[PDB]
């Protein structure tokens, strides 16, 4: 079993939704280019078929139930509790959930030939006013997304994720998202 | 919920 | 409200007990210097009392913020900070004085005061150094093996690097005249590889 | 059970 994510080249420009958040230094982005939500779609079906009808170990791939749609989706394995229960990473989402042994299942090879699709970002150019995103900052930078297909610029690919540019296209009137929260005293300039 | 947001 | 971690010079000598683990990248250690260990019991302690007292206190989440936290594993208040805020209004804290992360409810948080915030943090985040997975995450086996390693023991540490989020240690257990360094048991185990 | 070892 190997995998790979969605690739980039620097500067490019890509539409995005949002698909998982936790502050403007983290959060997952759906890339539409390469009829990525389309396949992505076509292989949910063909694994929620799979996983109608697995040994845990750290980074290894495989299906996991959702509870929140209760649907079955690729995940790699994150943690190993205790209890028994493991910590699984939604690889096309972000998000990270405990399920039960029964929510696990084997993942087949040609289920990793589209790449992995839940991308890590973090706005470029602006910190923390102290050291850590306070709520009132996310929580604005949700707002300016909710609901949206965004502009996003890739200014810089890390092997852990990308530094993106995001502006809302919505209007004639472009708006840089990191401006927002700048302008509104959320987040300081970085860089 | 769902999917949501998860202040980090 | 303001607090400081344990803090080092490089190539300091000093007797650990591991008190949390993840992996050999990531691990907690109590450094047993400046009567630490029973600094932790008294303010702990005095943490019991004030926690205890009825009423509560009306907590103010906000990531990153000092807080009491009620552990279940045990049923004692201890000092963490808020690492996450989930959307059922439950909140994930860091106990700062051991390394692991629980999720608590509301009435599980109470207001820390400064007077309790004067010891540092004593739950320092460590690696071993000169080592590297043999893929790309570390193996249940690599990590059942150091523990094996470390489980009731207490060892010296080398403190070989000094970051911002933690520090970099070579592990020497000296419970017997043969000396033993961790790194060289997972080495030669083939559970980790050499690095650097 | 305590503070138990997670596997990361």
């Amino acid at each position: 079993l190997e995998w790979t994510w969605v690739e980039f080249t620097v500067d490019e420009t890509v539409d995005v939704v949002v698909c998982m958040m936790y502050s403007p230094g983290e959060f997952y982005c759906h890339f539409l280019k390469d009829d990525a939500l389309e396949k992505l779609d076509d292989l949910n079906q063909s694994l929620a078929d799979y996983c109608a009808q697995f040994k845990a170990e750290i980074g290894r791939p495989c299906c996991a139930f959702f509870s929140g749609d209760g649907n079955w989706y690729r995940a790699l394995v994150k943690e190993i509790l205790p209890s028994g229960n493991v910590k699984v990473h939604f690889v096309d989402y972000g998000n990270v959930e405990e399920v039960t042994t029964d929510q696990l299942q084997a993942i087949l090879p040609q289920f990793l030939l589209l790449p992995f699709q839940g991308m890590q970002c973090w706005l470029v150019d602006i910190q923390p006013p102290n050291k850590h995103w306070t709520k009132e900052a996310t929580a604005r930078f949700q707002a300016c997304v909710v609901g949206l297909k965004l502009q996003a610029r890739v200014v810089e690919i890390t092997a852990n994720g990308v530094g993106v540019e995001l502006t809302d296209l919505s209007t004639p009137y472009p708006k840089i998202i990191s401006d927002v929260l700048i302008r509104e005293q959320l987040v300081l300039r970085c860089g | 919920a769902g999917r949501g947001l998860v202040f980090r």
